[PDB]
């Protein structure tokens, strides 16, 4: 057993082919788990709030869904195209979802959405935010530390939530190119 | 990038600064018109030019 | 029952419809009917 | 050997495979052609739902992976970005013609000699079409511009509508029409601004003698209905003024702040004071208005509306009269405001639409604009009916610029395959089978037709190409070119005198478009394509 200076050469030249479409996989699966751990382990009578029922009453006054997420899908989610919180559970869940449905109405502008743990149990025996790509908020078990009133008081004392809308008839906007529009000549 | 082509179809020397801006930098043309691509989009022709 | 976990007791069919959600289109054309006879007019949901 | 990281087709494989694709496109949108066509409904996976006939947004909104249907796709946006209007029967057209070149070309024809072919008919039939099936626009008069716009609004969601749509649609080109240098008249559609709302049935949807804003007034302190309007149109936003970046606020003696900062909005006061001071009614601005400002117009007795969008505030100014102003800065460099550039219009009413308000400027002078507000049972259904709208005024403005029409119901392609079948004779050898084909291919839009109507299509195409063969071939049967498809009886019957037209336009450009699109996918016999 010697000749251990092989200068392997020519060799993985006959198999880039068979190497690349495996590692094109790898990179993909490092990609996802990287994507998966970019938010695990890392961290894993004025004062009443006297606005707090009349914000109640009026967030009421609009009803859709938060988009259920696919492990590509928080992938290409978050690859592409602003702030964006993620639920994260497994079927108190309905109760912030509840709260993230009746915030989406006030906040066109982001993107709420949920997906289930188990595609994406250390995390799971017993609120993602995500803006440009890039985690802002790493909220977990939410549980310790509700109402939309009360969620939306605690997205915007860490400056998070954007701060602040008439309604139309139904629609206007068709298209926006060269309208061509009218020009009175003589 | 496109200044060097623009000055030699046209004849316009660029001014940098408005107290060289005088009338023998500028580049006669016949024409210079906006037109549109029947709604494809639009373009701005310069045809027709003074030494060209 | 509201998903928020408000109770809606009601009789009215803007009120019913408003708050089922529904995955056939069709029955969302039906909802949305209702919406525009409740704010066209104001009665009548029910029978449209 | 390659050694290419991807996969590789070539031979008859990757045309069939072309073939396919495009066969798939064209039978996804066969159903929803002519006036039995039926609709589809489009769902967005997220609840969103979308209920269309045309055939540019049903191609738009479906995901397409292979380059082929790609190709069609984007063939039928085109279509419908230069013409407005038959955007199925281009993307219908080619993909027979794709088809049938295939066909060809596995019977060991080259593909040089298929796409010379197809040239050849292309050039050939529109040469026909202009020297014979053309119908003069003159003699006929506003019945013609009815009859395109009704025919348009066929298979459509206002089909039976139409009566009444027509004359809607003629009303409002007609009312936008201006003439600009060489005495060209000229109908600048999409100025007709369409607003939708639920509520009321088709029939009682309004056409605007003047023009329609999304907007409301700012406060509620001022009045909903002027009758002599002095329209004062601004791009500037009405609120404190604030020093841009290069101007700094250093104070080294207290007692000037409360000049400054009575100064900072007095500028505001001056501003407004001297746009009010020339009698100035309504003013509409596309930047904001903070609560100050409201409060003057208010108590001057006036109207002001904010963020108003600027293609609206564009047409408002061209209309009323008036010119956008971005400042009030002149050429002696004071800040004026002179009653010249003010627009007048005959009434301005803030009118109520199903639980909801809107501006209504009416009887712009100097000018006359028009708008419609659709209304309908639901957002989808206002939705299609605006798709449609827009089809029709395409379609009306394609008759108004261009003076010549076309007979309907398939009469055109009949015609035209009679004509290619009988001159791919006249010369070729091989190309002959080509310009065969072609005119084979061109009969597909009759045959989809008849299908549509679950109408025996073998014996009505047969009907129709005798009608045409005769009108060929004898001399004094020319009066035949016009036998078209009644799909209501489903017998062949004169199209030019029961109403049915297009523009010629429509399908000179959908052969030209479509025949250059067989051709791109025609030179394709081998595909690389790698891994991501
Ligand atoms: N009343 C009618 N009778 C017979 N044929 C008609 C009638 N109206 C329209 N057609 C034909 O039906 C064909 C399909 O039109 P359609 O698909 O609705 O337009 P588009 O292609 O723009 O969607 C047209 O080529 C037209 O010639
Ligand atoms: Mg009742
Ligand atoms: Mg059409």
């Amino acid at each position: 057993l010697a000749g251990e200076g092989i200068s392997v050469n020519t060799g993985p030249k006959g198999v880039i082919n068979d190497w690349r479409r495996f590692k094109q996989l790898e990179t993909e699966q490092r990609e996802e788990q990287c994507r998966e751990m970019e938010r695990l382990i890392k961290k894993l009578f004025l004062q009443q709030y006297r606005k707090q029922r009349m914000e109640e009453m009026r967030q009421q006054l609009h009803f859709k869904q938060v988009f259920e997420i696919s492990g590509e899908g928080f992938l290409d989610m978050i690859d592409k195209e602003i702030v964006i919180m993620v639920h994260i559970y497994e079927d108190g869940t309905e109760a912030m979802n509840g709260c993230m449905i009746c915030l989406a109405a006030e906040y066109p502008a982001v993107k709420f959405c949920k997906v289930k743990s188990s595609v994406i149990s250390q995390f799971t025996r017993n609120l993602l935010i995500y803006k440009g790509g890039e985690l802002i908020g790493n909220f977990v078990r939410v549980t310790d530390q509700f109402f939309a009133v009360d969620l939306e008081a605690f997205l915007q004392e860490f400056g998070l939530l954007p701060e602040k809308l008439v309604l139309t008839s139904v629609r206007n906007s068709a298209t926006c190119h060269s309208e061509d529009s009218d020009l009175e000549i003589d | 990038e496109d200044i060097e082509f623009i000055c030699k179809t046209i004849g316009t020397k660029p001014v940098a600064h408005i107290d060289q801006f005088t009338a023998d930098m500028l580049g006669s043309a016949e024409l210079a018109e906006e037109v549109n691509l029947n709604g494809s989009g639009k373009l701005l022709k310069i045809t027709g030019c003074a030494s060209p | 029952l509201d998903p928020m976990g408000g109770i809606v007791m009601t009789n009215d069919g803007n009120a019913i419809l408003r708050e089922i959600q529904v995955q056939h289109p069709a029955a969302k054309s039906m909802i949305e009917i209702s919406r525009t006879q409740d704010e066209e007019v104001g009665d009548g949901t029910t029978s449209v | 050997p390659l050694s290419v990281f991807g996969d590789r087709s070539t031979g008859e494989t990757i045309r069939s495979q072309n073939v396919m694709a495009a066969a798939s496109i064209a039978n996804i949108v066969k159903s929803s052609l002519g006036p039995v066509g039926l609709d589809k409904m489009l769902v967005d996976d997220i609840g969103d739902v979308t209920i269309t006939n045309d055939g540019a947004t049903i191609l738009k909104l479906l995901e397409v992976e292979h380059p082929a249907a790609k190709v069609l796709c984007e063939l039928a946006d085109l279509q419908d970005k230069e013409v407005g209007d038959g955007t199925t029967s281009v993307v219908i057209i080619a993909a027979e013609l794709l088809k049938n070149a295939d066909e060809l070309v596995k019977q060991k024809i080259h593909p040089t000699s298929v796409i010379s072919g197809y040239r050849l008919a292309c050039k050939e039939a529109v040469r026909y079409i202009n020297e014979n099936l053309i119908v003069n626009t003159d003699e006929l008069g506003r019945d013609c511009l009815i009859n395109a716009a009704k025919t348009s609004m066929s298979s459509k969601i206002i089909g039976i509508n139409g009566d009444f749509f027509a004359n809607m649609v003629v009303d409002a080109v007609l009312a936008i029409k201006y003439t600009d240098i060489r005495g060209q008249p000229r109908y600048p559609v999409n100025s007709v601004n369409i607003l939708k709302a639920h509520g009321r049935s088709q029939m009682e949807s309004m056409l605007i003698s003047g023009y329609a804003l999304n907007c409301v007034v700012g406060s509620q302190g001022m009045p909903k209905r002027i009758v002599n309007a002095k329209i004062a149109c601004l791009d500037f936003s009405l609120q404190k003024t604030k020093m841009k970046l290069g101007v700094q606020v250093v104070i080294t003696d207290p007692e000037k702040l409360d000049q400054i900062r009575q100064r900072e909005s007095d500028i505001t006061k001056e501003r407004i004071q001297k746009i009010l001071a020339t009698g100035a009614n309504v003013i509409l601005t596309t930047g904001g208005i903070d609560d100050m400002c409201l409060k003057y117009f208010v108590e001057a007795g006036a109207m002001a509306v904010r963020r108003v969008l600027k293609r609206d505030l564009k047409r408002i100014a061209k209309a009323s009269g008036a010119t956008i102003l971005s400042t009030l800065a002149n050429l002696e460099g004071e800040e004026t405001f002179e009653a010249a550039m003010l627009g007048q219009a005959e009434e301005v009413v803030q009118e109520r639409i199903c639980d909801d308000e809107l501006i209504l400027i009416k009887n712009t002078k100097a000018r006359t604009s028009a708008s419609i507000i659709l209304r309908g049972a639901n957002d989808f259904m206002c939705d299609e009916m605006e798709r449609s709208l827009h089809d029709a005024l395409c379609v009306v403005k394609r008759v108004l610029e261009s003076k010549s029409v076309v007979p309907g119901g398939g009469a055109v392609e009949a015609a035209l395959s009679i004509y290619l079948e009988n001159y791919a004779t006249s010369m070729g050898s091989r190309e002959q089978l080509a310009i065969a084909e072609f005119a084979r291919s061109l009969l597909v839009i009759p045959n989809t037709l008849a299908v549509n109507a679950a109408q025996d299509s073998t014996d009505l195409v047969a009907k129709l190409r005798a009608f045409h063969n005769e009108a060929q071939v004898n001399p004094e049967r020319k009066n035949l070119k016009w036998i078209g498809l009644d799909l209501s009886n489903g017998k062949p019957r004169d199209n030019k005198q029961a109403g049915v037209f297009e523009p010629t336009i429509v399908k000179v450009k959908s052969l030209k478009f479509a025949t250059e699109a067989a051709i791109t996918i025609l030179r394709i016999d081998d595909l690389i394509k790698l891994h991501p």
